[PDB]
């Protein structure tokens, strides 16, 4: 699965950090962080 | 049980794989310059 | 059965090497008994 | 037929009246049913002074329907006695070849001889490949001869024994990698050498050890001890030393790299 | 006990392998030694 987190870590941690950009509402912002953070440090655990 | 049976050796197994997968990638002047056939301890 | 198994196979090997030790001493017996002539 | 049977068995008294009434050499040298000569029945058999006697009466080294020759035959039973008379005539004798390419010193080892293989290698026996592209160290292995493989290690000749091999070959690889698939406890031996402590006490400040890693190089010898299970090898101290080598090389500095990489992604969102 | 009993059973193997060595040593020099007539 290491392809797939790695996968989820990037195209959800544009979206939590995307507002330096184009305009995103907080509820997403932080559904994304939600899950990116999550998945950073599980996918650490195959580093 | 089944992985602490075989448990020392796959602590090895992965060591040798990465460094292998390793030594496959790295140019081959680096692995020249930077292997040792030697090396001295101190206990 | 392995617990056992490997007794029976010492007392096999015994008799075989008590068989073997009583054939030695029957070798021995020919070469001190033979009649040796001409390869002297 | 009556010399014949008189060498394959040791008759010495017989041979010196055959030899004595009959001066031909078409008896001494006559061609047998299987295209033996009483030479080659005599060292078959193990024959030491019946070897020499038709030697002396003037034998011919010659050839076996199988392509044998006398110190083939001596060398395949291990009669050291016989060989070491056959080679004191003639050591041009040594590096014959059978109808298949094996040499005397191929037979010597596939057997497990140690003597044997001992006296021919300290003799100048010519360490060659035979037709099936397999070297006398090759051929120990293959067949377990632990006793074979520890002499040659032992050898004044061991480094040219190990230089011989077929590189196109997946059967015959480098022997350090047959060793590990076949001889482990010879491959454990061999390692030793690639130890030498220099100061006899381990308390002392000036106390050292090297560990040289010539037979772990040209990871080929450490991916085989994997791939056979060797865990007893793995755990050797200069397979420890190769591996901690090995990471304080390059292992560590691209693990930290790498993950580096993926840490100013990590940190930086928490 | 199988983890020596086995090995006490390869010694009684090898004393029995060189017994036998010893005896094929001895049944060589009796055909060496041997009057043979009559069979010639």
């Amino acid at each position: 699965i290491s392809n797939v987190l790695e996968w989820i870590i990037y195209t959800t941690g544009i979206i939590f950090v995307l507002p330096l950009f184009v305009e995103i509402p907080a509820h997403l912002q932080w559904q994304c962080g939600a899950i990116a953070v999550y998945f950073y440090w599980m996918n650490f655990l195959l580093y | 049980a089944d992985v602490q049976k075989h448990a020392s050796l796959k602590r090895i197994a992965m060591q040798v794989e990465l460094h292998t997968s390793l030594e496959k990638k790295l140019p081959l002047w680096f692995l020249r310059k930077v292997d040792q056939k030697s090396t001295i301890v101190y206990p | 059965s392995l617990e056992m198994e490997i007794l029976k196979q010492k007392y096999r090997l015994k008799d075989l090497t008590f068989l073997l030790e009583k054939q030695h001493e029957l070798i021995k017996l020919i070469i001190q008994k033979m009649e040796i002539i001409s390869e002297t | 037929s009556p010399l014949h049977f008189a060498a394959s068995y040791g008759r010495i008294n017989t041979c010196q009246r055959l030899l004595q009434d009959i001066s031909d050499t078409r008896l001494l040298n006559e061609g047998d049913l299987h295209g033996m000569t009483p030479l080659h029945l005599a060292a078959k058999n193990g024959h030491d002074k019946v070897v020499q006697l038709l030697l002396k009466k003037g034998a011919l080294f010659l050839s076996d329907h199988n392509g044998w020759t006398a110190l083939h035959h001596a060398s395949m039973g291990g009669y050291t006695q016989t060989m070491k008379v056959i080679l004191d005539t003639n050591l041009k004798c040594t590096d014959r070849l059978d109808e298949d390419g094996n040499t005397a010193l191929h037979f010597a080892a596939r057997e497990g001889h140690a003597k044997a293989v001992a006296l021919l290698l300290s003799h100048n026996a010519d360490i060659v490949l035979n037709k099936q592209q397999a070297s006398f160290l090759h051929l120990a292995l293959h067949n377990k001869r632990k006793e074979v493989v520890l002499t040659i290690i032992r050898s004044k000749r061991w480094d040219e024994c190990l230089k011989i091999f077929s590189h196109n070959s997946p059967g015959n690889k480098c022997p350090i990698t047959e060793m590990i698939e076949y001889l482990p406890e010879c491959m454990k031996v061999l390692l030793d050498f690639c130890m030498l402590h220099s100061t006899e006490d381990k308390s002392c400040r000036d106390y050292y050890i090297e560990y040289n890693f010539k037979y772990l190089q040209c990871l080929t010898a450490l991916n085989a001890m994997v791939q056979n299970n060797r865990i007893e090898l793995l755990n050797h101290p200069v397979c420890k030393e190769y591996l901690l080598m090995k990471w304080l090389a390059y292992g560590f500095r691209a693990h930290m790299m790498n993950l580096g990489s993926y840490c100013l992604g990590l940190i930086p969102m928490t």
